[PDB]
């Protein structure tokens, strides 16, 4: 049985990045070179494993995750990287054994006048911790006055929007990304490539 | 771009409810949030709240928190702001706006906004004018220029209408904004300066007109002896 | 929080001049500043934002200018559809609304013409009495109305109304209202109106004698 890795790379709509989406993958057979060897991506970098190596390793789980972000903020998926998406949305372990994977989405992605279904946290007292999804809407409190729940001066909403418009320059376009995570417990693996199976 | 048609204006009496209605003849808002901003009588403008549809989070401030509720049916690309408990001043216009940010600037901007939905709050009840005289006479004169014209007074709610002559005197004629007496009625007067030399030969009458309460008054206004 | 005020409340200027507006934030706002202008009745519309990006559809004869805490509006030759109201507005940390400043059509000064009625004999038979006072096409809108009854100045019993500046001379006329009860109308003989205005050298009185015409 193969993985269904259309289900996430092929989904109609993705999550905001902020609500970053995660799917568990296990018991299937995966064939990382449908990937590799696809050219529709615009990023393609692994950590802690190698890409060649894809199609002949096993792991006990999979998990895929999916989020929107703009160009500038595609470097932000990586390990060890700081900024408003990185401290606020999705933060990668510097440990990190997996890939990512981005793509131009801006047909899909955009509306005239304005797409405002993609969300990203703007304001956060701390730095996500790796693999922390934050999707609270509490009034963020920039002064030292309480803000008693009520957006105001020095009160912020912490979530804004993107506003995806066909005509913004491609650093502020959406992009789809695709973040693997391969865990390798003291389990029987059970996503493996076709020639380990 | 956008184009905001809301709701028409609404006469309430204290402790009750209305709910104001905003619709993107567009088809849709093309923006984060959609704010209801508010304007009493000769005041300012004050933001109410707004609502963010993608999250179905509406954020109020602290003036209205508990008697506010704005929502928006995303189906029909309308968003509604419900004031209840109302007090008389909650008297005035009402508009509706399409929100824009720029980060990282946290306060929005309104670079649309409906026509405005008035609410008048009142314990005051639907009621006819009177139409009393303002007659001309001597110290009613300056030169060859007399004034005269027509008080319409203890009526409710907001609007009459005044003419002159059925249209025909147009020219001289001051209609002032209404006043609220002490007692919740409204009262207003129209005036209009003729020559003296032909408050014999011309004759003077006033049309008001209270559609609220089907009330349609002619007058006649003749000097004084 | 973050004050904006906008000078000066009311700004006479003829038409087809220039107009400045200032609008001063207590703190920095950057540009993240908006003027709005509100025509007479109507919705608010956008004018300005990021302190001097027009928005579409705006003429090129509004531009804004500023940083930080001071801003003006600038319009360039007056037309007679720019004599509204303008408000700026901060978005830096959230918004605030500056206070106004109405563009008023500046003419030469014109006193006013005052008149008095008595109450009429058929409000009379009601038990109210309304004694009017009538202040026709003045200019400038300062004006001042002081009622004397038996030289008992009045104080809290009268309302006034003023019209917006009469389309074809730009002028304001002014009605002011005392309200009497019937019994106490016929207690007195005096009812008087003064009137204050530039345009007069001196105050103007006009009264009457209750029952004498
Ligand atoms: C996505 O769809 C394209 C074309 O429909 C197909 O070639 C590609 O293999 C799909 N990708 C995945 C991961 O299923």
């Amino acid at each position: 049985n193969l993985c269904p890795f259309g289900e996430v790379f092929n989904a109609t709509r993705f999550a905001s990045v902020y609500a970053w989406n995660r799917k568990r993958i296990s018991n299937c057979v995966a064939d990382y070179s449908v990937l590799y060897n696809s050219a529709s991506f615009s990023t393609f970098k692994c950590y802690g494993v190698s890409p060649t190596k894809l199609n002949d390793l096993c792991f006990t789980n999979v998990y895929a995750d999916s989020f929107v972000i703009r160009g500038d903020e595609v470097r932000q998926i990586a390990p060890g990287q700081t900024g408003k998406i990185a401290d606020y949305n999705y933060k990668l372990p510097d440990d990190f054994t997996g890939c990512v994977i981005a793509w131009n989405s801006n047909n899909l992605d955009s509306k005239v006048g304005g797409n405002y279904n993609y969300l990203y946290r703007l304001f956060r007292k701390s730095n996500l911790k790796p693999f922390e999804r934050d999707i609270s809407t509490e009034i963020y409190q920039a002064g030292s006055t309480p803000c008693n729940g009520v957006e105001g001066f020095n009160c912020y909403f912490p979530l804004q929007s993107y506003g995806f418009q066909p005509t913004n320059g491609v650093g502020y376009q959406p992009y789809r990304v695709v973040v693997l995570s391969f865990e390798l417990l003291h389990a029987p693996a059970t996503v493996c490539g076709p020639k380990k199976s | 771009e956008v184009q905001l048609v809301q709701s028409g204006a609404e006469v309430k009496k204290p402790g009750s409810s209305v709910k104001v209605s905003c619709k993107a003849s567009g088809g849709t808002f093309s923006s984060f949030s959609i704010s209801w901003v508010r304007q009493a009588p000769g005041q300012g403008l004050e933001w109410m709240g707004r609502i963010i549809p993608v999250l179905g989070i509406a954020n109020y401030a602290q003036e209205v928190q508990g008697r506010v509720t704005i929502t928006a049916d995303k189906s029909t690309s309308t968003a509604y702001m419900e004031l209840s408990s109302l007090r008389s001043e909650d008297t005035a216009v009402y508009f509706c706006t399409t929100d824009r940010f720029v980060e990282p600037a946290t306060g929005p901007f309104f670079d649309y906004w409906g026509q405005g939905t008035l609410v008048t709050v009142s314990s005051a009840s639907t009621k006819g004018p009177s139409v009393f005289p303002l007659a001309p006479s001597s110290k009613s004169t300056s030169g060859g220029t007399a004034a005269l014209g027509c008080l319409v007074k203890d009526y409710f709610p907001e609007p009459v209408t005044v003419s002159w002559n059925s249209g025909a005197l147009t020219s001289g004629v001051h209609t002032f904004p209404a006043v609220l007496q002490s007692s919740g009625l409204y009262s207003l007067s129209s005036v209009v300066t003729v020559p003296s030399s032909s408050l014999g030969t011309q004759t003077y009458i006033c049309n008001v007109n209270h559609k609220p309460s089907n009330t349609k008054v002619d007058k006649k206004v003749e000097p004084k002896s | 929080e973050i004050v904006m005020t906008q000078s000066p409340a009311t700004l006479s200027v003829s038409p087809g001049e220039r107009a400045t507006l200032s609008c001063r934030a207590s703190q920095s706002v950057s540009s993240n500043l908006a003027w709005y202008q509100q025509k007479p009745g109507q919705a608010p519309r956008l004018l300005i934002y990021g302190a001097s990006t027009r928005a579409t559809g705006i003429p090129a004869r509004f531009s804004g200018s500023g940083s930080g805490t001071e801003f003006t509006l600038t319009i360039s030759s007056l037309q007679s559809e720019d004599f509204a109201v303008y408000y700026c507005q901060q978005y830096s940390n959230w918004l605030t609304f500056g206070g106004g400043t109405k563009v008023e059509i500046k003419r030469t000064v014109a006193a006013p013409s005052v008149f008095i009625f008595p109450p009429s004999d058929e409000q009379l038979k009601s038990g109210t009495a309304s004694v009017v006072c009538l202040l026709n096409n003045f200019y400038p809108r300062e004006a001042k109305v002081q009622w004397k009854v038996d030289n008992a100045l009045q104080s809290g019993n009268s309302q006034e109304s003023v019209t917006e500046q009469d389309s074809k001379d730009s002028t304001y006329s002014l009605s002011s209202t005392l309200t009497l009860s019937k019994a106490d109308y016929e207690k007195h003989k005096v009812y008087a109106c003064e009137v204050t205005h530039q345009g007069l050298s001196s105050p103007v009185t006009k009264s009457f004698n209750r029952g004498e015409c």
